[PDB]
């Protein structure tokens, strides 16, 4: 495609935009980055369940955190906030997304399909309709073109390395999309082929292997503790035959950076 | 919310639909003439519909001359209403009203140009309408023609799967489609632009299919019908059959008899079967059919 450059700057422009705030977690009274990583697996329980695109998954923690960045939330309406989080998005990128009552159903009637519609209309204002977020799933597939032989394999791992950041606030929250998708695919591509951010991508994003490292060696950290990650849904998920059981591949013991 | 439904006054209904309705009205305060589109919330509660969904979130991330700007949008308790700028006519009920006369070729290259601009647009801002066709297509007295109804239109920074039960209206649905291709892509865009093109310049549908096989069938008859050489991979596609007949490509000067070398070269290269070398939006603005295009008036029975 020929777009790709006007969209990949397009790209870049909107992520700095649809930023939250790095801080967000420490403002709020009740919630805490273990509520959260509680929360963003059990979506992707909810994603498997419902068979949801892992994008549809990206944009429901993009809105949840930019909708944290500016309202207090209390324990008990933290995954009011994530359902409506995900029915918005499944409306957004699915062909077919499910309805309001299968989200109520999910949550084990926690909540009310009016609580639901009622959240759904005030993250809507909260976020002023702006749904169509970058995430580190684009800047992924944005990345993939540029791989010379294409490995189904790396891009399993790569998708299960940036699904990972999704769990953690801390530190990924402070990282661009744009930059996790550039350490996932080099981490991925390092693992499975020994290869290394190629110079095309370095052109094409401006990032350097030396730019990445702070995120890079976060990242690899993630990946390394996985086993020991006290959520583990992706980790299960990605064991799955569709993504090559690449979560049960054996990270490097060092990058070599 | 309801204060700021109250500065408006409806002036009349203007079109309806499954979405629900477009009227007319006028901003009581500042005199401005706009066009707002009413979401019935309560007809099928489920919240807010993911057309509405997507229109909003699109359109407000394209502001460009030949796309429909969205002005405001209004969510009430059971309403959601969708303000926009205020355009006369459709290019379907335009294109009805000059059967007689025909639509010069001038403005026909004018309001092409236009909708490849915005096309274009949509294009570099990862966004697909996936529902260009002649109702869908906004024109004022001044010679402007926009973009309109981003209901289905998507975002693809991560491609785009094709409806099980296709959306796209038949008579301007790519083969692509038709033959089960499995992502959507800018070339679905493009080739119903050129349906479009070639419905302007005769005064009829190019493709008026009565089905999916009807459909590809016309399409076959008039085009040719494609093998690997052609379009490397179409007899691999899902729903291509090996007894489909094989007709030959018609001679485009037959097909669009009006227009000159240029023209025909254009649309031959929009209606492109192989996705991947269909024309873009970006290129086709550089064709020479466009060497010497103008900004004609319409005359507009309104
Ligand atoms: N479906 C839509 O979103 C939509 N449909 N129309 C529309 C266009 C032409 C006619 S007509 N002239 O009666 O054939 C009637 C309605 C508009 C839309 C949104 C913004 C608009 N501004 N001006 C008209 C207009």
């Amino acid at each position: 495609p020929d777009y790709h450059e006007d969209i990949h700057t397009y790209l870049r422009e909107m992520e700095v935009k649809c930023k939250p705030k790095v801080g967000y977690m420490k403002k709020q009274p009740d919630i805490t980055n273990s509520m959260r990583a509680i929360l963003v697996d059990w979506l992707v329980e909810v994603g498997e369940e419902y068979k949801l695109q892992n994008e549809t998954l990206h944009l429901a923690v993009n809105y949840i955190d930019r909708f944290l960045s500016s309202m207090s939330v209390l324990r008990g309406k933290l995954q009011l906030v994530g359902t409506a989080a995900m029915l918005l998005a499944s409306k957004f990128e699915e062909i077919y997304p499910p309805e309001v009552a299968e989200f109520v159903y999910i949550t084990d009637d926690t909540y009310t399909k009016k609580q639901v519609l009622r959240m759904e209309h005030l993250v809507l204002k909260v976020l002023t309709f702006d749904l169509a977020a970058p995430t580190v799933n684009q800047f992924l597939t944005q990345y993939f073109l540029h791989q010379q032989p294409a490995n189904c394999k790396v891009e399993s791992l790569a998708m299960f390395l940036g699904e990972l950041s999704l769990i953690d606030a801390d530190p990924y929250l402070k990282y661009l999309p744009s930059v996790i998708a550039g350490a996932a695919f080099h981490l991925a591509l390092y693992t499975v082929t020994g290869q290394s951010w190629p110079e095309s991508l370095i052109r094409k994003t401006g990032y350097t292997l030396e730019s990445l490292k702070p995120c890079l060696m976060d990242l690899h950290q993630t990946y390394l503790k996985a086993p020991q990650h006290a959520q583990q849904s992706i980790r299960e998920k990605y064991k799955n035959s569709k993504y090559h059981g690449v979560s049960l591949l054996n990270p490097p013991e060092t990058l070599n950076l | 919310p309801l204060v700021d439904m109250e500065n408006f006054q409806k002036v009349e209904k203007i079109g309806e639909g499954t979405y629900g309705v477009v009227y007319k009205a006028r901003n009581k305060l500042t005199g401005e003439v706009v066009a707002l589109k009413k979401i019935r919330l309560d007809t099928e509660t489920e919240g807010v519909p993911s057309t509405a969904i997507r229109e909003i979130s699109l359109l407000k991330e394209l502001n460009h001359p030949n796309i429909v700007k969205l002005l405001d949008v209004i969510h009430t308790e059971n309403k959601l209403y969708l303000v926009f700028e205020f355009l006369h006519q459709d290019l379907k009920k335009f294109m009805d009203a000059s059967a007689l006369t025909g639509i010069p070729l001038p403005l026909i290259k004018s309001y092409l140009f236009q909708l490849l601009q915005g096309l274009a647009f949509c294009h570099s801002h990862r966004v697909l309408h996936r529902d260009l066709k002649p109702q869908n297509l906004l024109i004022n007295t001044e010679g402007a023609i926009k973009l309109a109804d981003f209901g289905l239109a998507r975002a693809f920074g991560v491609p785009v799967r094709t409806y099980t039960h296709e959306v796209v209206t038949l008579w301007y649905r790519a083969p692509e489609i038709l033959l089960g291709c499995k992502y959507y892509s800018t070339a679905v865009d493009i080739w119903s632009l050129g349906c479009i093109f070639a419905e302007m310049v005769t005064r009829r549908a190019l493709f008026p299919g009565d089905s999916e096989i009807d459909q590809l069938f016309r399409i076959f008859r008039t085009l040719g019908t494609p093998d690997e050489v052609v379009w490397p991979g179409v007899t691999s596609m899902p729903d291509y059959k090996p007894s489909f007949p094989k007709w030959a490509r018609q001679d485009f000067s037959k097909v669009v008899p009006p227009l000159d070398e240029d023209g025909r070269s254009l649309l031959s290269q929009m209606l492109h079967y192989d996705p991947n070398k269909r024309i873009s939006a970006k290129a086709a603005l550089a064709h020479p059919f466009f060497q010497d295009v103008t900004k004609p008036v319409p005359h507009l029975r309104l």
